[PDB]
DNA sequence: GGGCGGCGCCCGAACAGGGACTG
DNA sequence: GTCCCTGTTCGGGCGCCG
């Protein structure tokens, strides 16, 4: 049927007309699905036949409906898309089974033809005008597939239909995707039906059917790209592609079957493989793999051949959140509340800056699972961690940041989150000083980096193809290599200072990364800023020495 | 009847994606709605109104009541005594329902929708639009001042020596009374409602030299730097002869005596510190901006500028020294008192240069917001040069 | 084979803000 | 101002659901 529920006003975005677009060439099959289709729709008023009085049209085609021998009619509505109004969208997230409860008894419903048993506006009906070619002409009477607006619209319908049956009944849960219902509830499994027929009864009388081929009574339940078992659930089963040579569109589907899985696999990486990505220009490009994907993939495969699953949600214990490194900055993490009964897992590798370290990335790994517990479960974790208490309270003293951590314990499974040098906050007694500077002439592209000390030392190197930055973070590198175990070092480059004094193990700049190495290396270090040309001093003396 | 209202002439209304609330927040949202579509305030909306503000709710400390705060900055964006700052006491009452009581303008309702979340997207956001003026809205005061002003005569005819000032939600009542007769009078006016700070002691930071009586080459070098960028603040300030001591390449923990004239230099510049800064004039069409620095152990340095290096006021906060302390909620009430100093100062909240990162502020903040109004900000990552100068 | 909305991921292009620089 | 470096956003591919 088409559910007496009021229409949804919708409007063209101002000056724009209805679309006039050819109607493609179709296979005969299609022109049969379609007409099998159409007749049908027109029988019972969700479509209407039009005449010459309406003029616009929009090609339309078919498609095999995904897990059936049935076809969806779709249309090609993105020049009527491009004119229509815009819409608030409704929905906000995607339900995911660890935030489920234990509940006695559950049902699945799909409604049958969902779009097609929703009424569209009157006025704007006219714009759905299309043709089924021959081997007739139609509008539509409700929402269509392929108009941007539909998604929102049954959205919003399907809550507004639904408002009442959760009203009366409160403890009775609807979890509500596009038309899927997931029906729980703490009642025997004979008062449960009894709610259930009530429910499809609420339904039927506003234009929904549910028909019973889609109706789940039974575990396990296929639901959300998921099986829900009694006290467990689990994914429905992921593919990886297995081909020899990849291209840029593999590599994208293989990256996304991983992330998918990542939610209850645990150790997943994508790092290199990801990287494969970098510079590409189209999505047919073949890329040869690096020995890092190769081997990255290879353990991935390992990971997927092994039998794993989820748990749901008890409310009266805590969240807790684990978090284990992996490198190049990629962390995985498992949100359990009973030691081995994982809710669920995932990881996080992105990359935030130019330069960081593992403290850095840790605290934006807790954050991303801070987020995310808020959406599914409604509250924040407790956290195991693998960073002691002591090297914390040492970064959040050393750093100029606001930055904080919830709750949380550390966990003894290597590796350790460390920080890997600090700076002395007193300049080093008996270790020598150096001066160091870089300058950059912005027309030629050549530099000096240079170093002056305090015991009669000086050097200047000269580069090319460089920039004043550059330059003074080649001095610094200068005055690290040539000092000892002990130094002090004087700079006048913001920049450069604070790089450095925010402790990155990791950067995407060679030299950064050298300058680490070096910082690794040494004892101690004392890093001191003085302005620049302001004549104090030995900082007049190497700067004297770098231009030229 | 109504009062038309409309948008700043080429600006469209607001569309701003709700964020993950709490199941507290939820639940306390979920419920007071349900009250006021029930009063008429509010109305349920669909997706065909294009616009959105996000939305929250805050439990105000001694009381399990919940107080729904709609986050109004980019619809603001888009549509004073000064006795009050002296006052012995001041209290700060919430006025919000008064608003409830005037009508919005139809054309204009369509910009206040907003959208409540459900845990784990059970349902999709259940959307709603204001029928009545809304808290936290730029247009609620301005509209209801008329109302507002019939209200508080009488009660500002009885009591003469008494300053009530009108933020967004809030009154501010000033008195210099004690603080039992203070209380009675606010209670006084809370009875008349239906028809506490202590500004006259807050603190300006000034910038502080070190001293000692031993300074190495290192201390003399960062004596310099401060000296030189404080010079863009007060230029009284001069570092030749302190600069003098350091000619040569010497070690940085060599000890060097000051000279006479550079220890009279020192002697200046500390003196010259204390002076106000020169030429400051507040400028009601430019906007507060704040910055906030992270001092460590619980320390804050703060400054309140519109022009740079010409500070209206610089502060600093102090809070618990840190054994289970949290910098974030620090920071959050850090930025609730200046914002409250600059509402009594100028009536006018700042834009906050925080110095946090976006994710971590977004994740926590709202867990220790105890105003109804919330100031603009963004988000920075400073040297700690800037930290090093405001330091103590 | 193609159309739509949501969320996720990762990448790069566009743009904004602040420091250093030239005569 | 210009050149440089860095951070944010937004749009494009793919994944998943319907
Ligand atoms: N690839 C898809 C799948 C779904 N949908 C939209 C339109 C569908 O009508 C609705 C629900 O999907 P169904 O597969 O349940 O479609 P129907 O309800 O029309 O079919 P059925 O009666 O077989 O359930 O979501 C879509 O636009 N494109
Ligand atoms: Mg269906
Ligand atoms: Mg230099």
């Amino acid at each position: 049927p088409i559910s007496p529920i009021e229409t949804v006003p919708v409007k063209l975005k101002p000056g724009m007309d209805g679309p006039k677009v050819k109607q493609w060439p179709l296979t005969e099959e299609k022109i049969k699905a379609l007409v099998e289709i159409c007749t049908e729709m027109e029988k019972e008023g969700k479509i209407s036949k039009i005449g010459p009085e309406n003029p616009y049209n929009t090609p339309v085609f078919a498609i095999k409906k995904k897990d059936s021998t049935k076809w969806r009619k779709l249309v090609d509505f993105r020049e009527l898309n491009k004119r229509t109004q815009d819409f608030w969208e409704v929905q906000l997230g995607i339900p995911h089974p660890a935030g489920l409860k234990k509940k006695k008894s559950v049902t699945v419903l799909d409604v049958g033809d969902a779009y097609f048993s929703v009424p569209l506006d009157e006025d704007f009906r006219k714009y759905t005008a299309f043709t089924i070619p021959s081997i007739i002409r139609y509008q539509y009477n409700v929402l269509p597939q392929g108009w941007k607006g539909s998604p929102a619209i049954f959205q919003s319908s399907m809550t507004k239909i639904l408002e009442p049956f959760r009203k009366q009944n409160p403890d009775i849960v609807i979890y509500q995707y596009m038309d899927d219902l997931y029906v729980g509830s703490d009642l025997e499994i004979g008062q449960h039906r009894t709610k259930i027929e009530e429910l499809r009864q609420h339904l039927l009388r506003w234009g929904l059917t549910t028909p019973d081929k889609k109706h789940q009574k039974e575990p396990p339940f296929l639901w959300m790209g998921y099986e829900l078992h009694p006290d467990k659930w689990t994914v429905q089963p992921i593919v990886l592609p297995e081909k020899d040579s990849w291209t840029v569109n593999d590599i994208c589907k293989l990256v996304g079957k991983l992330n998918w899985a990542s939610q209850i696999y645990p150790g997943i990486k994508v790092r290199q493989l990801s990287k494969l990505l970098r510079g590409t220009k189209a999505l047919t490009e073949v890329i040869p793999l690096t020995e890092e994907a190769e081997l990255e993939l290879a353990e991935n495969r390992e990971i997927l051949k092994e039998p794993v699953h989820g748990v749901y949600y008890d409310p009266s214990k805590d969240l807790i959140a684990e978090i284990q490194k992996q490198g190049q900055g990629q962390w995985t993490y498992q949100i359990y509340q009973e030691p081995f009964k994982n809710l669920k897992t995932g990881k996080y590798a992105r990359m935030r800056g130019a330069h960081t370290n593992d403290v850095k990335q840790l605290t934006e790994a807790v954050q991303k699972i801070t987020t995310e517990s808020i959406v599914i479960w409604g509250k924040t974790p407790k956290f195991k961690l693998p960073i002691q208490k002591e090297t914390w309270e040492t970064w959040w003293t050393e750093y100029w940041q606001a930055t904080w951590i919830p709750e949380w314990e550390f966990v003894n499974t290597p590796p350790l989150v460390k920080l890997w040098y600090q700076l002395e906050k007193e300049p080093i007694v008996g270790a020598e000083t150096f001066y160091v500077d870089g300058a950059a002439n912005r027309e030629t592209k050549l530099g000096k980096a240079g170093y002056v000390t305090n015991r009669g030392r000086q050097k200047v190197v000269t580069l090319t193809d460089t920039t004043n930055q550059k330059t003074e973070l080649q001095a610094i590198y200068l005055a690290l290599q040539d000092s000892g175990l002990e130094v002090n070092i004087v700079t006048d480059s913001q920049y450069a200072l604070g790089i450095i004094q925010a402790q990155p193990d990791q950067s995407e700049s060679e030299l950064v990364n050298q300058i680490i190495e070096q910082l690794i290396k040494k004892e101690k270090v004392y890093l001191a800023w003085v302005p620049a040309h302001k004549g104090i001093g030995g900082n007049e003396q190497v700067d004297k020495l770098v231009s030229a | 009847e109504t009062v038309p209202v409309k948008l700043k002439p080429g600006m469209d209304g607001p569309k701003v994606k709700q964020w993950p609330l709490t199941e507290e927040k939820i639940k306390a949202l979920v419920e007071i709605c349900t009250e006021m579509e029930k009063e008429g305030k509010i109305s349920k909306i669909g997706p065909e109104n294009p616009y959105n503000t996000p939305v929250f709710a805050i439990k105000k400390k001694d009381s399990t009541k919940w107080r729904k705060l709609v986050d109004f900055r980019e619809l603001n964006k888009r549509t004073h005594p000064a006795g009050l700052k002296k006052k012995k006491s001041v209290t700060v009452l919430d006025v919000g329902d008064a608003y409830f009581s005037v009508p919005l303008d139809e054309d204009f309702r369509k910009y206040t929708a907003f959208t409540i979340p459900s845990i784990n997207n059970e349902t999709p956001g259940i959307r709603y639009q204001y029928n009545v003026l809304p808290q936290g809205w730029k247009g609620s005061p301005a509209i209801f001042q008329s109302s507002m002003t019939k209200i508080l005569e009488p009660f500002r005819k009885q009591n003469p020596d008494i300053v009530i000032y009108q933020y967004m939600d809030d009154l501010y009542v000033g008195s210099d009374l004690e603080i039992g007769q203070h209380r009675t009078k606010i209670e006084e006016l809370r009875q008349h409602l239906l028809r506490e700070l202590h500004p006259d002691k807050w603190t300006v930071q000034p910038i502080v030299l070190p001293e000692k009586d031993s300074w190495t080459v290192n201390d003399i070098q960062k004596l310099v730097g401060k000296l030189n960028w404080a010079s863009q603040i007060y230029p009284g300030i001069k570092v030749r002869q302190l600069s003098k001591l350091l000619r040569g390449t010497k070690a940085l923990t060599e000890v060097i005596p000051l000279t006479e004239e550079a220890e009279l230099e020192l002697a200046e510049n500390r003196e010259i510190l204390k002076e106000p800064v020169h030429g400051v004039y507040y400028d009601p069409s430019k906007d507060l901006i704040a910055e906030i620095q992270k001092q460590g152990q619980g320390q804050w340095t703060y400054q309140i500028y519109q022009e740079p290096f010409k500070n209206l006021k610089t502060g600093k906060y102090a809070r618990m020294r840190g054994a289970h302390t949290n910098d974030v909620k620090q920071l959050t009430e850090a930025v609730q008192k200046i914002t409250t100093e600059s509402i009594v100062i100028w009536g006018k909240t700042p834009k906050f240069k925080l110095p946090i990162q976006k994710e971590t502020w977004e994740t926590w903040w709202t867990e220790y917001w105890q105003a109804t109004w919330i100031p603009e900000w963004e988000f920075v990552n400073t040297p700690p040069l800037v930290k090093l100068w405001y330091q103590l």
